[PDB]
């Protein structure tokens, strides 16, 4: 007996099914490491990050909510992008869009 | 991309299928739906979802909410549902997906600027308790109340004066007034009851257009057929409740008699096990009526080794008696009846009796009425398995119908339904965030009218909230004019009308009662039964449909000694 | 420990008998205050070790005698009622004429 | 029927002949008189007396009282005996019988729906203590006095400041204002005196014109002839009273020479006896004049043997003298004196001493003005005997020349016995409610106003409200509104007519000050000696009429190791 | 006539030359003027000079003031002075000599009857403190502040939740609206902080309208350049201040980027060394800029034996970060580095970093703001020597230069500096009374607008206010009504002309900040050095001019275990 | 004494651990209020006495074993958190799984 033990029934659990999704290659080209997040547009990310920055236009990292992939100074690495969805509108971020797309 | 299961519970708490433990109990949860989009849940914090552009939208207040408890784990009357809440205006705005609708999916609940969190994901969400057995002895009952997870009081009293000690009732209108004025003090909705006890209308109207949401029929004040008829006649005239303490010593006739002063009238029965008072030793066979809304006081509940021997004084204190004196004796010792005690925990089980009230320092326990009835739960599943009602392996429709007891039965029999009771929209935001393994004993946050009341909090000088000693404390919402303005002061509609508020200068918000008089047992949530249920006048035994109801008592308890430290 | 206001006020019990408890230990005759004190706490701990109740309404009147009180005491203390968190809940405990 | 004396005390308290020892002193009272009926004596509880039709009746709220405190025996200055006691509106509404006059024969009580009751069967009923000596260092000192059983207080201050710690003397219109708007939350009636040493007549006004009911002429602020005479001026054309504490260095005069200032005019001079400040050593002298309302410190009362030791360093540190000084422990030293402690003690016996009171924090304990008076009635009756005015075998008339001495006699001094003072109807509900055994010790209800406003309570999540821990806790009389519903902030006619409370937004019930220049020696209750006393310049000897006045040093009191924990 | 030095300085505490120790520290500070004529200095007490016609005048209330520090010893960042002080209206009426006119010379705060008197003798003086680094997640946050002689709190909040466990902000206008009405209830004065996370003005205007007097942009709610560009437009139109905390993650840029958004632009930066927040590892380099106003949270002050050990799982917990999210750890392992820690030191003695602040219960602690800057100046002594500035054998140049850092520079960051943040005349009197063995650590006496709030209070009960327990308890200042007129609620313009006062309708004094988009690091007294500084990105080391700026860590620090039972 | 709110917080913290150290002394399994009394009353005296940050993280795991506590209890203190003066002044002493 364990005082409120969850009992999780195994299996795994499918993210963002039905949605566009891309790979890129990623390379921090900075010489201080660079974390982003789940949500963040990724077209938007810390300019010492080199990758095609077009393609990733109206994306954001297809990791499950509230983690995050790092990027040590020199590191490369090929990433899952996953297409904004709602009203498809970006604002904030660097303000390169600020508004719908 | 894919997650497991296990690593998904761990960071956003169960879904559907997942099971939970109850505190200590042996009562399991499991989560029947989830109305988040996978994926998509939020969660604040450091390099988190909930950020300008990301979770959070850039919409003007009016149009987001002010609060949103994050992947809550919802236990209603209604559902055991996963869902976001959303609060705005003091109030419960909408149970469902959260976010911001600029790059997120079915979002109905959006976060913007003006948006607070409270991150509830492996936290158990319940709407706040409302006992309706106060006993106005003294006001440190209210913080007691409220650290259980109560966050309505309904009683009477004045303070410790002897007519308060046994009975639930604040006296006239100067004492109403008076208690209506300290009532804005204290961090908890609260409603008064007067003496109804008087065969003359007129003393009765006085008081309920001073400000009591309802009447007192208690024996010590005489529970005649005359007064009780008074009272429930301009109860039905004012659209107030009448809560009942009847005759124990069958003095002016027997239950069949008090039944029939009642003549079909809505009632509220206090203590119907009778331990608590009432006709000795049938009182409990009111039940079975559909104008009757049944409650019991919690030192009866449940039945265990110790319940018996602790009666005798407690019973003899509560009233004035005098144990020197035979007949006082005499009639403390028929009230006390294993036979009832042990019929009584069945009975909630099948839904018989509808609520759960403490009878706060007058044979109660102010501070227990949540983890009782939990314990009465427990005890129940143990002794007689699964309700008919369950579906699936799991004991959600028990825990649906005991929850019920002390939420939204109580609001409905005390026409206050309309503003609390249950996680509704357009309902005071009046919450309870729990830690599964502390369920019904010790909450981590109570929430009142949309702010933090009291919460248990660690070292003031420290680096974070966390290190001890952790003990309840209260918070911003417990506050001078934030208090007024986060709990509700109810009125009958006279009081309200004759503008009783503005006369006594009343800070807090107001609410007025209604419905009072057309609840019926038919209408009490999960908790409808009426069952054709006899007593033994010799042996005291309680039978329904001439079936021997009965239980065995708990030498053990679960929500007892791992959690408290006396 | 997240405790609730109902054991930091035990708190003050437990500790009003510590200083009754070495009094006692000194040899001195206690007072109406530190006597009640002393006996209450002796139940509080009886009810966590798991006695029953009736136990406990037995042995609270052999705590303190007569003998190892001040005149007038026991007569002062007609009764003492203390609750604690026994096994199965809280229950109340009424230890009529205590000292003798 | 026929029920034997014993039993009869043991259900209604003690009657007509029955003797009661207070405390644990060796002072006896007895019953001189009961208003019941016997046979009709009103009792609450399960299947009592006070029940609907019974000794409740059917009169509105207007025709019965909102209060009724049964059985009680009443300790006051116009007599011991024994009656109900009936409160409406906040105020004592009459002192007789209760009950239903529709069944009940001599009813001048009467019982309705409206009303709350307080059994006082086996109690002691007093009026409220009236401190005039407090120095407002810190405001917890209001909690303290009201569970000793003190319901007003008079005095001065601003806090922990030097000027306070010394004087009680709250200076200037900003301070007063400031002193008043914070009286609304303390749960005592209060009135404030003001820093009367000043020689222009205008500067006095002010502070008058602000708010305080008295100023005090202090000697650390300078007790020059100049500064007295221009006091008592303002004092003769505002109706407020004067304290005083003389000038204890002879600097600008002996004792005769203040006197000669004073001339004739009335005055209420603080710590007669000197320890506590005066000319030395011959301020006791003082006693002998019409003109003067004489009282005591607590620290002196009564004569022990630890008396004199613990003297020294406390008059230090309240008068910021410096030990290293030689001047400044001279003139400490020549203010404590064996001589005049030991006589102060008797002359309180005689009547020639009026009033007690405390100097809270400044040379007195504040909690402690009730309790030392009633050890000097006992020490006084040990090594006296009888008083010359008993009559009968028992200690009544000695009780009721003390009891005068914290009541009636500080209320008369101050201008304010109209309002509070005594149990007399149309005064306000200020009533403190005692077991027999714990008598000035410690109360078992303090009620304000009508309200009980604090009280012995145990635990709050008790099934009762008498399990442990039992200590003292604020109840509905203290909280918020209820709170300046049930005290009287006390004003001069002079703020009360400039529109004051309403300029400062005071919450609490105002009341006036009147008759502070018209009382003299003659006026105090049982308490009216002037005799022909005397000091020996060399030897400090006290004598009156040429005998010698002295007493022995207690080495045990009562009301002391048996009652506190430390 | 004539007195020797060290009788002097014993009766009314040292003068010009004179030094005196500070606490337990290496810190001596020297008397640089004595503002009195010798022989004619106030003293209170029996027999002393502060009496009617002496050291008192005849002068009405309007010509005197209310309250007089005599012979206080003020350490502020103008001077370190003796000097009486005088306080009229609840503000600093004067700074030189107390007497009066008619018989005493060069008497410029005159006292009269309408004269309180604290003494000071013997005693340090200083403004109260100003923490700008406040997170509301209790309410008992304020009364640990008061009690450590902080006065002014200035932070974000909606009490235990969350986002304000992590973040300084209190979201939108509902909730803004019921901090600034629960802000009444406590004894400091208080200004609100909103969440800047957004990229649509209209949603900070609203904020700004509602009553905040700043925004804070937090990286928890995304510190993106679009937030912070937004943010600062909005603050450049209404006069708020912005208080920023970085996007450590270098996610939307480096410190260059940010830098570039603030476009030059006035902006606090909290916690600038990193381990509280911000762009790892170099947002230290932010102090080189001229509209850039940096401070330290207290942590991390001064670099200890125990500094690093601690701040992990204390970064994890103010931060809701997952330690098995090996991300989670990762970031917050980059926030802590021993060599930014320890050059933050030397940049606080070189006064590179303008200011101090808490982050109370998220990486702070309220009660040690004042504490932790002495012990830093203790350490920088120890470790540096005498600063370039200094002048004679003292410290105090280094005194005056710490002293500013959470007095006056706090107050002119905020644009709050024209109410308090300094002993000047016209500025609200909220001053800090010390006995030097206690300086900086336990107070003696807080003042609150004229008024004590809070003081050392021995037994209640006593016969004087020393009596042991002493600990601080609620004065009259802190209490009701007195307390509204005795603190500020700071609004910002916006919200003073829409009448936001009145609506909510808030009880106590009002302010409105202005200037705080003009004030730049020249303008931080004695604390605007604008060093060449960088940081390596590999080892992490802090270099000025290319110079290595490090420091040792402390294995023992003053101000410690000498002080505290815990 | 000048005792300011934070240490006449501990005083409440140091009394729950005395009630804690009473009760296993008589043999007891402690309950969850009471574990963490006495680990935090421990760690508050080990900085009192000089002891490390570094030294008091290993040491509060040490205090109590799964045997001396009752079931469930171990899983419900995931980590102990204490603050006390050390010679360097105040500092957070974290145990992760104290109860082992
Ligand atoms: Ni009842
Ligand atoms: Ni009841
Ligand atoms: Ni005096
Ligand atoms: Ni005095
Ligand atoms: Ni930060
Ligand atoms: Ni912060």
């Amino acid at each position: 007996m364990i005082p409120g033990e969850y009992h999780v029934k195994p299996g795994q659990i499918a993210l963002n099914t039905g949605r566009a999704t891309c790979r890129v290659v990623v390379e921090n080209h900075g010489d201080r490491p660079i974390q982003v997040g789940s949500h963040y547009h990724f077209a938007e990310v810390n300019p010492a990050l080199k990758f095609d920055r077009q393609q990733a236009a109206g994306y954001r990292l297809n990791i499950p909510a509230g983690t995050a992939v790092r990027f040590e100074p020199g590191q490369k690495r090929e990433v899952e992008l996953v297409a904004f969805a709602g009203h498809r509108a970006v604002f904030g971020f660097r303000g390169e869009v600020m508004g719908p797309l | 991309s894919n997650i497991s299961r296990q690593a998904y519970a761990d960071m956003f708490g169960p879904t559907v299928g997942d099971k939970v433990r109850l505190a200590d109990t042996e009562l399991w949860i499991e989560v029947e739906d989830d109305l988040t989009t996978y994926g998509e849940e939020v969660k604040f914090g450091g390099g988190k979802v909930i950020r300008d552009g990301m979770g959070q939208g850039q919409m003007l207040a009016a149009d987001c909410v002010d609060l949103v408890l994050t992947n809550a784990l919802i236990v209603d009357h209604w559902g055991i549902v996963k869902a976001d809440i959303g609060v705005k205006d003091g109030r419960i705005f909408a149970i469902g997906k959260a976010g911001n609708p600029d790059i997120q999916p079915n979002v109905t609940i959006p976060i913007g600027a003006a948006t607070e969190v409270i991150a509830a994901e492996g936290k158990i969400v319940t709407a706040g308790g409302i006992d309706t057995h106060i006993h106005w002895i003294c006001p440190q009952q209210a913080e007691e109340a409220l650290v259980s997870g109560v966050t309505t009081m309904v009683g009477g009293g004045t303070g410790p004066a002897a007519g308060t000690h046994a009975t639930t009732c604040t006296p006239g209108p100067w004492y109403i007034s008076r208690m209506l004025q300290a009532a804005d003090s204290l961090p908890v909705n609260i409603g008064l009851l007067g003496k109804g006890n008087v065969s003359q209308p007129d003393a009765l109207r006085e008081q309920v257009a001073a400000g009591v949401i309802g009447l007192k029929i208690h024996e010590d004040w005489g529970a005649t057929p005359a007064a009780i008829d008074c009272a429930l006649t301009v109860a039905d005239e004012m659209d107030i409740q009448v809560a009942l303490h009847s005759d124990t010593l069958n003095e002016s006739g027997f239950v069949e008699d008090t039944l029939a002063a009642i003549g079909g009238r809505t009632i509220h029965t206090f203590h119907t096990e009778g331990a608590g008072g009432g006709h000795a030793p049938d009182i409990i066979t009111a039940c079975a009526h559909p104008n009757i809304l049944p409650s019991s006081t919690n030192p009866t509940l449940p039945y265990t080794l110790n319940t018996i021997d602790e009666h005798l004084d407690m019973l003899m204190v509560a009233h004035h008696l005098d144990p020197d004196i035979a007949e006082d004796v005499a009639f403390a010792e028929s009230r006390i009846r294993r036979e009832t005690i042990a019929a009584e925990d069945v009975l909630h089980d099948l839904g018989a009796f509808s609520l759960t009230s403490s009878d706060s320092q007058a044979m109660g326990r102010v501070g227990e009425v949540i983890l009782r009835t939990w314990q009465v739960a427990h005890r129940m599943k143990v002794q007689r398995g699964a309700l008919a009602e369950e579906t699936g392996d799991n004991d959600n429709f028990r825990v649906k119908r005991y929850i019920a007891k002390y939420t939204i039965n109580p609001a409905l029999t005390h026409g206050i339904a309309h503003e609390v009771g249950s996680i509704e929209v357009g309902k005071l935001a009046d919450l309870v965030v729990w830690s599964p393994a502390f369920f019904g004993v010790k909450p981590a946050t109570v929430i009142k009218g949309g702010m933090i009341a009291i919460a248990p909090m660690g070292d003031i000088n420290a680096s974070i909230p966390t290190p001890q000693p952790v003990h309840y404390r209260p918070m911003f919402g417990a506050l001078g004019s934030a208090r007024h303005h986060c709990r509700l002061t109810f009125l009958s509609q006279a009081a309200a009308a004759n503008g009783v508020a503005e006369r006594l200068n009343l800070r807090s918000a107001i609410a007025v009662v209604k419905g009072c008089r057309t609840v019926q047992k038919a209408d009490m949530v999960h908790n409808s039964l009426q069952p054709n249920i006899t007593v033994d006048a010799q042996t005291y035994e309680v039978r329904v449909d001439g079936e021997l109801i009965t239980s065995e008592p708990a030498d053990v308890l679960p929500m007892a000694q791992r959690y408290f430290l006396f | 420990m997240e405790l609730t206001p109902r054991e930091k006020d035990k708190l003050l019990l437990f500790t009003a008998a510590l200083v009754a408890e070495r009094r006692l230990a000194r040899g001195l005759k206690l007072n109406y205050p530190e006597s009640v004190a002393l006996i209450s706490a002796f139940i509080m701990e009886g009810a966590r070790d798991g006695k029953s109740v009736a136990s406990l309404m037995e042995e609270g009147r052999h705590v303190l005698t007569r003998e190892q009180v001040m005149e007038g005491v026991p007569e002062m203390i007609p009764d003492i009622q203390v609750e604690a968190t026994f096994p199965d809940g809280s229950k109340l405990v009424t230890v009529h004429n205590p000292i003798i």
